[PDB]
DNA sequence: TTTTTTTTTTTTTTTTTTTTT
């Protein structure tokens, strides 16, 4: 994980 | 999705003692465990070499730390939320706004409007997604003391938002020497452990270090408590998701050697946080109310300008 | 011997 | 025959064929690398008498060839070398060719330079035909920073006129939180590369980590080090598959008031250990300058790209 | 009857044949080398006992002298040396005729001080007519980093009006991989000296790998011993053979110090074992551009004193205006 | 008997090895 | 007069027959000193010598050799006229009090460039200088483990002192050692050479050079002690018989136990206790700044702890250009 | 009648001229000396029957005393013994009074500690009369390594307003070259402490021929028994004469690995033969400058404790503010 | 009661002339027990002695003495009476289980400076102790080889105990003594005048020193061997004649072939292995503490004890 | 018997 | 006569000096 | 007469005359 | 079926900007 998901 | 807390490796088979330990070191997640090298659990007191090597060689089963094609990074990336600045400008320049995930870094001198961007973005993040918000809380940690709660009601009415949740939604904090900083940041992974979270604003960064380190003798230190500064900042973007957003003073340059144009104005810091910050925006003073913001350091992102203003509303479009 | 990656070297195309 | 030989032919004269699994545990999975490894590594593994490493060492040499030769076939081998196309023809013609492959190139400068830039290019060009001076295999990516954009990848291979889809089927990439997991993505890497045909291997960067890891002079030493040990390792896959490994630095300015007051740092270890080092200045707007900082045949000389929208390129008088 | 003599000479003693074999396998190829190693080391080889061992070094004792000559007589002897040109005439002046046969000579330095250069140079330059500068024979490099070059030697040679071939053709190449391989590419070398005529024998460079394969303070007693092991290694071919053996150095930065030594402290790595096992010691640093300046940082029979020479595109040379 | 030698001395009949 | 040791041939006319007397010097006994000085296990070790012959020889040997009791007051009436051999410098000759002492051991280390092997070239030239200049008026030996005997600084040092360059030439025998064996035989040649002719200095260049590669490994360790005491006991033996003066050149090891602290100078002298009783005089050399350097003296029995400068000019060693 | 008496006394009881020259050139010049000898030692000699020995120990014993005693009567005795300053207040009080006659006192340590100038203070003041802590009497040097320095002795004197001559005149020196020649010396001390006053013995070093003279494995047991017999000579010296033994001794490393965790990685040479003989045992190591530190390593009644002396131009003496 | 050594005199009413009474005391033999503890070899080897007289004097000193078997009850009840003197540490009492055995002979060995003499200057000055203090009532005797006798000891730790020096110093008889025939005479001294007075102890420091030195080599070993047997024979006698503990000293070897961690070796055989009855181990600890060992004893279980040797003497560890 | 001092 | 441990102290002899 | 070391009064002939 | 201890060694690793009249 990079970040927060958009979906 | 969200990171799984300490708590799942007490089941995973080691004492609680231990587990206690790890939450009163620092250590509130499993993944900033697994980050975390052999050193850093052998310093703390009370764990042995193999409970450490136990440790660590268990918990990075749970989190994958193994080569993975360019594709899927590229597909996982593909949704990765950006906040928006609240000008129209701003966003195009960004392509859709202040990255989650890395460091986004702006500087110039003052009245370039650095404290409203933040303002602005502080008040944005808890819009929902399809309105470009990140859908989740924000922390002001302050070290010039010029956190205004008026700004973030005018930003609030201009969205359509009640002022009591948007205020009550928005945790402060106020730093007044270095090691307040860096404590701060560990009370921010605490509370962030058990919330969510989505904008980390550190205004100023590197403004108590010009006072607080003086002279050549201390320029190493400076720099190495800075570098840790960051790596914290970094581990915490990494463990969380969340967006940091720094803030930066400029200063002259009094060499002489900068006649091939008309600006001395260099951000402080050098090349630690030169090479640390992700983004990097340099902001200028235009008209009236008007200023212009270049992208200065970008992976990506071209070097190109973009014209905004700072309204009673916030930051916003220049009106024509 | 070899030093490293040689021209004259029949491989697969990687990229057909 | 010209790739490095698996294992598992060390039981085809004769071999316990137990040991070979647990030299596979151990990180060798080629004749080259257990040949070219001390005997004290064979023994620093529990398990193994001073007999089997004896033994086993023997039959790795007669193998490989290890003896002298005269210098006039090491000619005819180096004329046969590859090299890969960095993007623009003045840095080719700066590099006589591009990048070697089988040594070690460095590349420091300030901040926005455009290491990744060129690492991005490389990793890009390195899957080109070799008539057109590509390296004719995969590419690996070790990122210590949360710094790799596929979007450059894909403008690159845009560029170039392949297909965006298998230029990133055909890019590795890691991701390192510390200088424990750097080791470890080197060892993975080398488990890895006996079975695809990979050509270019980049580290960005090889120092980033190890500035905060290791704190004040106390710690200074063994971190140096460690640094060695890592370095040597790339060595080693640079003396076993035959690709190009090139690293990034950062810069440190120089306090002391004395002589550009910037310098690689990692010291006189990474100065000894790269082969080549490239040191890159900012120039007017979108170009920048490439100096030859260190070489064993280049001669000092300088020359100018530029990051265009398609990756580093020549530059648009 | 100039050159080292043989080891079937002491067939003609009457030594068995067996036990020549054996000496031969041994890694003894020449009468000198068996009258120069004790009788601990003909003991510690399989099928030797101790009174062939001694029937052995007595029988080579008495070939080839091991007593007292008068001073005059090695004065007339070292008269006739051969030195190599090293190539640039100020470097020439400052080693007093360039680097001597017999003996050890380190260079070290700092990254792209030129030490690489001076061995290619010095490697072509072997192969000249004694009377230009030269010594009349091949030369040998062991490489420790892959960076032997084969167009630097074409290029000094097309510089000195030879022939590339040839030039080519009289140089052998080999690479080592770790300590041990080191150490037995000079095994392999002593018998391809007695072979054929050999002048100069380049190790670039010799600390390099020791430093990596031993690690920590834990390690250091052996790295040290092996490291003096593989001088003394080196000293007996240079003495046997009469070749001149010239290593290359690296250097490490003093964290503590600083102001006992103000010219940006820089030691060379190694230890007191290189210090004392080495007999020439030059220190290189980078001046302006390409020029760079060599200091003598230790030699028996020479000064204290600095030079400049210059690394062109044909080679080491004198630095120009 | 020729003494000790030390340093390939310089009378040394030597056949030329690049004759031209 | 009778100041010269005794040859082994005046045993001929004490009654010992001559097939004992060529045994003996078989044996490297070429002095009625040297078989006096040794013991009766020695003695019997030798091939064809019975216990009788062996206790005639001591006892006939013992006549003519004092080795009873004598008084303070002769000691120091003897050691008064003792000969002192110039360094060369003016510092290092008030330092010593005189220079290196004849008959007994000095042994100098350091680091390496300190200048050890100029000392032992100087000290080999000068040691035929006439004794009212500082000389010993003898001949020189140098035995040479490293192969660094230069002829030209003995030149050098001769056209300084207005000797003739090819007397100083012919009057300095050399010898090189391969080996810790080698090095140990050729102290019975130096013998068998010091009988027919008047010596005045010994030099070891040096000799615990060979040791370190000869013998490696802890395991070795007892075998390599013994072998040095040994040759350290031999060197005594020639100094007590022909009263040269024996001169050792040492190294040194670093100090990875960091114990030091404060101390910045964490060398010690390789060899052991061994050659840390053995030795009688030991000085430390140490760089100063450009040609100069210091020399303490580390252990002498007579004289106090101090350091001196000297320099290492075109001639030679000497003072220091101020 | 408190010194020995002589030999020559054996006549008067009933015994030939002859018999007592033989007696005394076997090595014995007093009736104790007679007495204190077994039988076996008396058989050894030509001229002497075992009814002869039987009447010579009768007539021994009966001008002797060999029966028991209280006490009360030793305590008396021994509280009117004899000491000798050392140089140091700091030692004297360490020690008691300082070195004590009849008893056998060793010291050893590393090089450079100060045994010899220990030894030569010792020497010169041991002629100082009872009041001022000396001995009344001459003293015998025993030097094993050529290393006598008369100067020390001068300069001593000179400290304590002596005479230099006749400190020099009252000293007697004797060099040893091998064991035997020692023993040898320690027959002619025994001949000679009879007609003239003495009262110290050095030896220095006791052990230092014993290295060489036997070498290996092989030679361990004789030179042992050696040992054993020279220490058992000492104590019957200082027994029959009353005189102080004081003999250095040389150190060794502890190689094995159990010693790291000791802060003394060394030990005296010897073993257990020279551990057992010797009363007192004195640790000598080196402390700051020009001064030392010496710890009682064994004593039957001097606890554990250490002292601060140092090396001065005037010989032994209190370390200087 | 009759628990004292009988007198020989008493002889003289069983038709002894005083001629052989005379000739025997003159021998060496001073007490009935003495006597018939003793075989006619000795008997006839006596000048004066012709195999007549010998027979009866040996009948009328078996009848006189108790030589028949007797139940193990008797024997348990004479060993449940015993009297062991108090070494002066309660860490070494309770390890030898109540202090130094009488009537036996008890053997230390160890390094230098391990602590023998201030062990047994301890033991010399606390056996006149009161029997219900653990001592044994009687006065001391030092045989004495090595010349390291010192009294200060013995003042120190009788004012530990509470004593009067000079009244502790009246009671300890020496003699040193310079060979082995010194030696032996010095025992049969010993034994001729211990029936004058009443002892409880007596001490040989060391027992095997002067053997190291007076044979020498291996073509006298065994006579050598032989004579100290003879001295240890003697020995058991006294301990039979008197009942008086006995405390021998002796030295160590170091074992150079091949593995432990003790390569010491207690010198003098297997014939001072077989005679001593008790034997203590003593090492060196740390600082002023010292480690005993029970090498060989009949009854105790082997274990380890730690004692210090402070100013007054041997003591438990200061904690 | 006698085996030691009477207690 | 009596025991002595050595040179007795209150031994009077002719001083050296 | 004992010897400790070369005699300066002692006559040696000169090598360099 | 007794007896006797011994011998030291090896160096190492760089760092960090500043401030307009
Ligand atoms: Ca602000
Ligand atoms: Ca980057
Ligand atoms: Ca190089
Ligand atoms: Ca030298
Ligand atoms: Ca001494
Ligand atoms: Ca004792
Ligand atoms: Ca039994
Ligand atoms: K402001
Ligand atoms: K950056
Ligand atoms: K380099
Ligand atoms: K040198
Ligand atoms: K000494
Ligand atoms: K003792
Ligand atoms: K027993």
């Amino acid at each position: 994980r990079l970040g927060l998901s958009r979906l | 999705f969200g990171p799984q807390p300490i708590s799942r490796l007490e089941q995973c088979g080691i004492n609680a003692n231990d587990v206690k330990k790890l939450e009163e070191a620092g250590f509130h997640t499993v993944e900033a465990v697994a980050y975390a090298p052999k050193k850093e659990l052998i310093n703390i007191k009370g764990i042995s070499e193999a409970k450490a090597d136990k440790i660590l060689a268990e918990a990075a089963k749970l989190v994958p730390m193994g080569f993975t094609t360019a594709t899927e990074f590229h597909q996982r990336r593909s949704e990765i939320i950006q906040i928006t600045t609240g000008s129209k400008e701003l966003d195009k320049l960004l392509q859709g706004g202040i990255e989650t995930g890395s460091i986004t870094e702006m500087f110039g001198e003052f009245r370039t409007g650095k404290t409203q961007i933040c303002h602005t973005l502080a008040v944005t993040c808890q819009l929902p997604i399809d309105r470009g918000g990140g859908e989740g809380k924000a922390m002001y940690i302050d070290t010039e003391g010029t956190f205004r709660p008026e700004r973030l009601l005018a930003v609030a009415e201009r969205y359509g938002l009640s002022g009591s949740d948007v205020l009550d939604n928005v945790a402060y904090a106020r730093a007044f020497n270095t090691d307040h900083q860096t404590q701060l940041l560990y009370q921010a992974s605490a509370m962030m452990v058990e919330s969510r979270y989505a904008l980390l604003i550190v205004d100023s960064a590197t403004a108590l270090y010009r006072t607080d380190y003086s002279g050549r003798g201390e320029l190493s230190a400076r720099q190495m408590h800075l570098a840790r500064f960051l790596r914290m900042l970094l581990r915490l973007a990494d463990e969380f998701g969340v967006a940091v957003v720094i803030t930066n003073q400029v200063v002259a340059q009094v060499d002489g050697a900068a006649m091939f144009a008309a600006d001395p104005k260099k951000p402080i810091g050098g090349n630690i946080i030169a090479h640390a910050s992700t983004t990097r925006l340099y902001l200028r003073k235009g008209r009236g109310e008007t200023r212009i913001c270049k992208i200065y350091d970008s992976p990506c992102l071209p070097e190109a300008e973009a014209m905004f203003a700072i309204n009673a509303d916030g930051v916003g479009d220049a009106k024509d | 011997l070899r030093l490293g990656l040689s021209r004259l070297a029949r491989v697969k195309p990687l990229h057909p």
